[PDB]
RNA sequence: ACCUCGGGUGGGCACUCUAAGGAGACUGCCGGUGACAAACCGGAGGAAGGUGGGGAUGACGUCAAGUCAUCAUGGCCCUUACGGCCAGGGCUACACACGUGCUACAAUGGUCGGUACAAAGGGUUGCCAAGCCGCGAGGUGGAGCUAAUCCCAUAAAACCGAUCGUAGUCCGGAUCGCAGUCUGCAACUCGACUGCGUGAAGUCGGAAUCGCUAGUAAUCGUGAAUCAGAAUGUCACGGUG
């Protein structure tokens, strides 16, 4: 809503605009740079003018509310064919081809 | 001219067997040269089963040593190659 | 074995026999000016060949033993017949050192 | 355990001209980071003269004598019962009790600025109100509980 | 992987074993060990025995499986 | 002439040090001596030697050092210069040799054994 | 002297360096101490002082310790296969438990912009520069080179200026989506790196338990062997201390 999401205040703009969920940091330094907005500024000494130039890039990206849907496509057609990355990817085991029979927590839990 | 052999025991008593026998015929021939010397390590596993922690390592040198004429005029020692040729000396020829 | 130095014995044949046309056949794949109606007929004649040409299929075994693993190119023996086999004077310039 | 041990000597400040300073200096580096904690001891050195109008060092030669201890327990055991001991501290000893003592509780005084941890510590012991100092005064009240064992099984 | 330059990949005897067997069209399934390469857009449909490791197992080939290799389909270890 | 040659080393370090009669001029690898050592005590260290001999104001010192670490070139001016400055005689011998200046500092580093990890730490065991 | 200001050049053999051959250290000398006898405690000189520091060198033997799968051999079995040949698969599977090892958990830090100093080693079946095109890994390009010459090859920490205000974070980087390059006939099971995106557990860690006495622990990089490709391990060399 704000410019998608909320930002923070008090900030510098390439931190501020990291929160937007589909630009990390070194694409937002290219956004600072094809607008012209000093990220050295915090964003409450903006104007309220030019933040629709940041805003018409971010109409221009992609965005989360429907990143994370196209996302689930990707995986839902991994699955779906029964291909062995799919296999897998129903389960819950490692994906790109890591060790198994120890260490692997992080897609197991406790 | 350079000099290219596995022990000291040779190559630096080799120079002499040519700078007296060079000097001799006329010809002006400098003091020999020292330089750096090839050192390889080898540490190889001693044990035909494994037991890793004992080793042993060994080590192969190469000496290098270089002459230097002043005006060249003797073919002298050209045909007492093969006496300066004891064993395992290599001799490259740079008559400065 | 001795079964099984004989088959890597052939091997070092086929590819020392052809050894040749393979270089010809990735020279002509590895230009950016070349055609790639010349490299894909090129590709034809890699494949056809036997697999056993390329030098990731040769294996540098111990040539007075023959155990793969602990093998040095300076020299052509294994781990532990270099060992029996210095200790006796025969390599020349190699001592211990510190 | 034949008597070996000789002595080697650090003494070198020249930027202020001092001896206390400097083997103080060695237990504030860490892992041989002297260049970072050089400039940190100087940073804490500064705020004190910038807090207060005397010399910094007899700010810190007053902090030290009110963190460094008199007497200490040493837990020598008869083989059969724990026994506990009120020892005198050595003279050459009790230098290090205090400066180890200081550096230990300035890491969790939880500020900002990491200079100005060290400088509210400086501060405290010329008064008394510091940790370390509070931290000095309990171990002594530790060793008249433990002044009966002062000579017998001891 | 397989950088562009050297674009596709495909096996010989695959490939006349295919583009003649698409002449006559499909009336059997094809046992082949290869399994190193890809699905093509000349192959949507096929039907493909596989080279489990001890058996063939088939495969029916869509058009959305076309970048995937046919190591993907076949299994290798069970894991009951 | 009055040209003094004087060499030390310590730590991997080599410095050439020249000195002559002149008026403080310090001069290191064309390089001024605050310039060169860059923020360190090390500063005041190679005129330590310097200042105990009262001869602070009275040559010219020339200086070309190779070779080492940052704080190792500092101590080999040091050694370098306490040999320079007893070419002329011994009156400043004992000056020195209760300084704790001439001797060279042996202490090397050690190498790597086998079955260690580091010179003599070892992995765990249990 | 020269210079275009680069030992660039003429030159020099002072030097550093390199490597050959030597001297030096023996409780030698001074004092005290002991049976004044081995020795011991101090002292001078000296680069070094009491086996200067390190390394190789492990006695008679022990554990029927380990290895018949490095090799050698007594015997025993197979010899239409327990021997040979060729494809794919496998050893890298996976609720769990134990061993070593690396990063982290932040402000003695994190980023950005400048700037300073190493040793040791590999390279004519190889190194693969300048220029050159790529966000980047790289692609062209082909020199120089058989090595104190040419290339590998830019040491990093430190220092200087800036922002960062101690927040699960401009912390941390696992996972994962997408897009690429390199080797190899071939990156599906199963390679390494690059781009972009996402961002976890983790806020110093019980009972317990191990390493180390000085250029040592702790911390920061570099190289080699094996090797088409592939190191957090092994071996090796230095910084700061
Ligand atoms: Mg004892
Ligand atoms: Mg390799």
């Amino acid at each position: 809503r704000i410019a998608g999401v909320n930002i923070p205040d008090n900030k510098h703009t390439v931190i501020s605009l990291t929160y937007i969920y589909g630009v990390g940091r070194t694409t937002a330094q290219s956004i600072c740079a094809a607008t012209g907005v000093n990220p050295a500024a915090k964003i409450k000494d903006l104007s309220d003018e030019q933040i629709d130039q940041l805003r018409n890039e971010v109409a221009k990206i992609t965005t989360e509310g429907d990143l994370r849907r196209e996302i689930n496509m990707n995986i839902k057609r991994l699955m779906d064919l029964g291909c062995y990355r799919g296999l897998r990817h129903r389960r819950g085991l490692p994906v790109r081809g890591q060790r198994t029979k120890t260490n692997a927590r992080t897609r197991k839990g406790p | 001219i350079r000099l290219k052999a596995f022990d000291h025991r040779l190559i630096d008593q080799s120079t002499q067997e040519i700078v007296e026998t060079a000097k001799r015929t006329g010809a002006q021939v400098r003091g020999p040269i020292p330089l750096p010397t090839r050192k390889e390590r080898f540490t190889v596993l001693i044990s035909p089963h494994v037991n890793k922690d004992a080793r042993d390592q060994y080590e192969i040198r190469t000496h290098k040593r270089v002459l230097d004429i002043v005006q060249p005029t003797d073919k002298t020692v050209d045909a007492l190659m093969k006496l300066d040729l004891a064993a395992g000396v290599e001799v490259q020829i740079s008559l400065g | 074995k001795e079964s099984m130095k004989n088959r890597e014995l052939k091997r070092q044949l086929t590819v020392a026999k052809y050894a040749k046309k393979r270089a010809e056949l990735k020279a002509i794949i590895a230009n950016p000016n070349s055609s790639a109606e010349e490299r894909w007929n090129a590709q034809v004649a890699l494949q056809k060949q036997p697999r056993d040409a390329s030098a990731s299929r040769l294996r540098n075994r111990c040539r007075l033993t023959g155990r793969p693993h602990g093998f040095y190119r300076k020299f052509g023996l294994s781990r532990n017949k270099l060992r029996e086999a210095a200790m006796r004077g025969d390599v020349p310039g190699l001592v211990k050192a510190s | 355990r034949r008597r070996v041990a000789a002595k080697r000597e650090v003494l070198a400040d020249p930027k202020y001209g001092s001896q206390i300073l400097a083997k103080f200096m060695n237990h504030v580096m860490e892992s041989g980071k002297k260049a970072v904690a050089e400039r940190i001891v100087y940073g804490a050195l500064d705020k004190v003269k910038e807090r207060g109008k005397a010399d910094p060092l007899e700010t810190f030669e007053k902090a030290l004598d009110a963190i460094a201890p008199l007497v200490e327990v040493k837990s020598r055991r008869v083989g059969g019962a724990t026994y506990q001991v009120p020892v005198e501290v050595r003279p050459s000893r009790r230098n290090a009790l205090a400066m180890r003592w200081l550096v230990d509780f300035a890491r969790k005084r939880g500020e900002k600025s990491m200079a100005l941890r060290l400088a509210g510590e400086l501060l405290d012991a010329a008064e008394g109100k510091g940790a370390a100092v509070k931290k000095r005064e309990d171990v002594h009240r530790m060793a008249e509980a433990n002044k009966a064992f002062s000579h017998y099984r001891f | 992987p397989r950088s562009l330059k050297k674009g596709p990949f495909i096996d010989l005897h695959l490939l006349k074993k295919v583009e003649v067997a698409v002449e006559k069209n499909d009336r059997k399934p094809i046992k082949t060990w290869s399994r190193r390469s890809m699905i093509l857009p000349h192959m949507v449909g096929l039907t493909i025995a596989v080279h489990n490791g001890r058996q063939h197992v088939p495969v029916l080939v869509n058009e959305d499986m076309v970048g995937h290799k046919l190591g993907e389909f076949a299994a290798t270890r069970t894991y009951r | 002439a009055t040209q003094n040659y004087g060499t030390g080393r310590r730590k991997t370090a080599t410095a050439r040090v020249f000195l002559r009669p002149g008026t403080g001029k310090i001069s290191i690898n064309n390089r001024g001596l605050d310039q060169f050592f860059g923020r360190e005590t090390a500063r005041m260290v190679v005129r330590q030697p310097l200042e105990l001999t009262e001869t602070v104001e009275k040559f010219d010192i020339f200086v070309t050092v190779v070779g080492g670490g940052v704080s190792g070139q500092a101590g080999a001016i040091r050694h370098g210069i306490t040999r320079a400055l007893i070419e002329y005689d011994e009156t400043l011998r004992s000056s020195l040799r209760k300084a704790g200046y001439v001797t060279r500092d042996a202490r090397e580093v050690e190498r790597k054994k086998v079955g260690l990890r580091k010179a003599r730490k070892r992995p765990q065991y249990s």
